């Protein structure tokens, strides 16, 4: 039942791609997004249980983005935050 | 400082990994009825050497995440999660260790 | 538009892992990972469509891209 | 045969970014298995690629052809 709104997925995807995308293609993006969340739920669980915690902390998510190869020595998490999160939300993280 | 010795260590490890790659490749050649060129074997050896770097850095990250400076079977299990086949295989292996 | 579906993110993870509690602003980091996933996905599908000599991104390009990127996204 | 403990240990210590980082014996054996699988997989995939082209001989081209998928499919 719960999922990211279609419109928002479309906004982000298209904002980035700068190329025409069919309707049905978007349906594919939506299903991919569902799967994305299933997987990271699994992952964050494994990460937190690994550290002996029942709760998901920040360190777990940063670890995830490291394993995803988004956060690297040359691209720190705080840089990604500053770049991709609207002004208001980034203040919460810094 | 220790740089020359480190270069010797690197050549030692490259050559060791290359030998083992040759032996394993030979088993595969036998299974499949193929011949691997020297260059192919060397290529797989270098690829394997390189991948070791990411394995090591990820293992170390995984141990640190546990407030732990020594790497264990739990970190290797985590390292293998992204491939379900691999995870099943390595988890089997690990249990086998557990029994002693 | 600029808004983050904080509650939605929490609810999605809760449907996958009920007894799994999040913390703090961790939903915002999750959201970040998701944005970036979408970005990689878009780049890959577009590359596919171009390699396919297509001016447009279609389900097939997106399906192949999803397989690749969901793989790169595993922890 | 397989990768030796000593080789795997030195190989791993070489890349650690923290001087105090160590690997216990079980992990070393496990990693030896993991590396062996990696190699056998690279060889088997390149072999398959050469066979689909009706060749007995595996050449660096076959390895290069199969590598990206291998790295993607692997960990």
């Amino acid at each position: 039942e719960p999922e990211i709104a279609s419109s928002l997925i479309k906004q982000i995807f298209s904002h980035y791609v700068k190329t025409p995308v069919t309707r049905d293609a978007y349906k594919i993006v939506e299903k991919a997004s569902e799967r994305y969340f299933k997987q990271i739920s699994s992952d964050l669980e494994a990460y937190s249980q690994h550290a002996g915690r029942k709760t998901v902390e920040m360190a777990d998510v940063e670890l995830l983005m490291r394993r995803q190869g988004l956060v690297t020595d040359k691209m720190p998490l705080h840089v990604l935050v500053e770049r991709h999160l609207p002004l208001e939300y980034r203040k919460l993280l810094i | 400082a220790g740089g020359e010795q480190r270069e010797l260590l690197i050549q030692r490890l490259r050559a060791a990994v290359h030998y083992t790659t040759g032996a394993l490749a030979q088993d595969v050649a036998e299974d499949k009825g193929v011949l691997f060129s020297k260059q192919t074997v060397a290529a797989i050896s270098e690829i394997t050497f390189r991948q070791a770097e990411n394995f090591a850095r990820d293992l170390e990250m995984f141990a640190r995440h546990a407030k732990r400076s020594t790497i264990t079977s739990e970190d290797v299990k985590l390292l293998a999660r992204r491939s379900n086949s691999l995870l099943k295989y390595i988890t089997q292996k690990s249990d086998e260790l557990a029994s002693s | 538009r600029r808004t983050v579906p904080r509650g939605t993110l929490r609810k999605i993870i809760k449907k996958h892992k009920p007894h799994l509690r999040l913390a703090a602003n961790t939903d915002l980091l999750v959201h970040l990972s998701f944005l970036l996933f979408l970005h990689r996905l878009a780049e890959e599908a577009r590359t596919n469509a171009f390699e396919n000599k297509s001016k447009i991104i279609k389900p097939e390009h997106t399906i192949a891209a999803a397989k690749v990127i969901l793989k790169k996204s595993r922890g | 045969g397989g990768f030796r403990k000593e080789t795997v240990e030195r190989l791993l210590r070489l890349h650690f970014r923290d001087g105090r980082t160590r690997v216990n014996g079980d992990a070393l054996l496990l990693m030896a298995e993991l590396l062996k699988v990696f190699v056998r997989e690279a060889a088997a995939r390149a072999a398959r690629q050469a066979q689909a082209e009706d060749l007995e001989k595996v050449d660096i081209e076959h390895v290069e052809k199969v590598l990206p998928q291998l790295l993607l499919d692997f960990v």
